[PDB]
């Protein structure tokens, strides 16, 4: 049974301004098998209506998946995605940086 | 430029109740067109771009009943290699399946391809010829003979050859204000201070299509890997694609340093500098 | 267009 663990990107749509709409990304590639857990987080605590991309593979049968939702950075706010996996003890955190 | 149709089929087997999770897509290019997922309620093929709501209900009830077909396959492939690995019951597994065809600039057939993996391992691919098998295992072997016996490379390959250059060509037609155009990427550099001797440039590659890319760091005009960063291509979600490079420099040196884009959307390479 | 027929292993 191949386990491979997944790579993890947090990422907004377009550039990031304070107070303007626009959108986070949660890009998971590179894992298998298939099951997954992506949550992505404001402040620590999970946003609700987040949607995903239709599960596909790469040449390599490697699975990939787009978390995405609408968001309004500010200074004081912190996003992150939040990523299970059975390949992964416990969640991994990956905090939105958006200078990356 | 060349152009690409390929359809991605993943099906997960659930144990303790019920049929596999199945799912499909179909991509021209990288742009997702059309969908099946056994979990949703509709249990038809559906649109995933605006270009293919053209289609009308004899399209859609076509490729409905091809998907279901491919499903009910699945299902039973499923079955078989539990049998052929000699596994349990208790446990889930995965077959996915990749086909599709290439054309070149002239549209004109260039390869196809069609492969098969288990639990994400290589079982079966038909060769570059389309006419051979390339089986990894044993139990890949039998189906390799099975195969081989029923002539389903000649079938396939009228499909790779035929069938699907002319779907895609018809696809390029209908799409193409957006699978004919490409979308260069918008470039810019920025600077981050990590000490007062250190710096990083950072090249940013956003909103260009198709997803293919090439970002490098020269320093004085000479290719430079070392101290570099590259993520990999990311979905921007509009279906668009973002990608960065980023190289660590002594502070105060960075006009040294230049960032080169390649990518089909731009007549000449693109260079860069803080 | 998706294949019409398909083939078990």
């Amino acid at each position: 049974m191949i386990q491979r663990t997944p790579k993890i990107q947090v990422y907004s749509r377009h550039p990031a301004e304070n107070g303007k709409s626009n959108f986070l990304n949660c890009y998971v590639s590179g894992f298998h098998p298939s099951d997954i857990e992506v949550d992505l987080l404001k402040n620590g605590e999970r946003i609700e209506k987040v949607e995903h991309s239709d599960l596909s593979f790469s040449k390599d049968w490697s699975f990939y998946l787009l978390y995405y939702t609408e968001f309004t950075p500010t200074e004081k706010d912190e996003y992150a995605c939040r990523v299970n996996h059975v390949t992964l003890s416990q969640p991994k955190i990956v905090k939105w940086d958006r200078d990356m | 430029g060349s152009h690409s149709m390929r359809y991605f089929f993943t099906s997960v087997s659930r144990p303790g109740r019920g049929e596999p999770r199945f799912i499909a897509v179909g991509y021209v290019d990288d742009t997702q067109f059309v969908r099946f997922d056994s979990d949703a309620a509709s249990q038809r093929m559906e649109p995933r771009a605006p270009w293919i709501e053209q289609e009308g209900p004899e399209y859609w009830d076509g490729e409905t009943r091809k998907v279901k077909a491919h499903s009910q396959t699945h299902r039973v492939d499923l079955g078989t290699l539990r049998g052929y690995y000699n596994q349990s019951e208790a446990g889930s597994h995965t077959v996915q399946r990749m086909y599709g065809c290439d054309v070149g600039s002239d549209w004109r057939f260039l390869r196809g391809y069609h492969q098969y993996a288990y639990d994400g391992k290589d079982y079966i691919a038909l060769k570059e010829d389309l006419r051979s098998w390339t089986a990894a295992d044993m139990a890949a072997q039998t189906t390799k003979h099975k195969w081989e016996a029923a002539h389903v490379a000649e079938q396939l390959r009228a499909y790779l050859e035929g069938t699907c250059v002319e779907w895609l060509r018809r696809y390029l037609e209908n799409g193409k204000e957006t699978l004919q155009r490409t979308d260069a990427p918008k470039t810019h550099m920025t600077h981050h201070a990590v000490s007062d001797h250190e710096a990083t440039l950072r090249c940013w590659a956003l909103s260009f299509y198709p997803a293919e890319i090439t970002l490098t760091w020269q320093r004085d005009g000479e290719d430079q890997t070392q101290d570099t960063e590259l993520v990999e291509t990311r979905p921007a979600g509009d279906g668009t694609f973002q990608k960065w490079v980023a190289v660590v420099v002594p502070s105060g040196q960075e006009q040294r340093y230049t960032c080169h884009v390649q990518h089909e959307g731009l007549p000449k390479p693109l260079t860069l500098r803080w | 267009g998706i294949l019409e027929f398909v083939f078990t292993l």
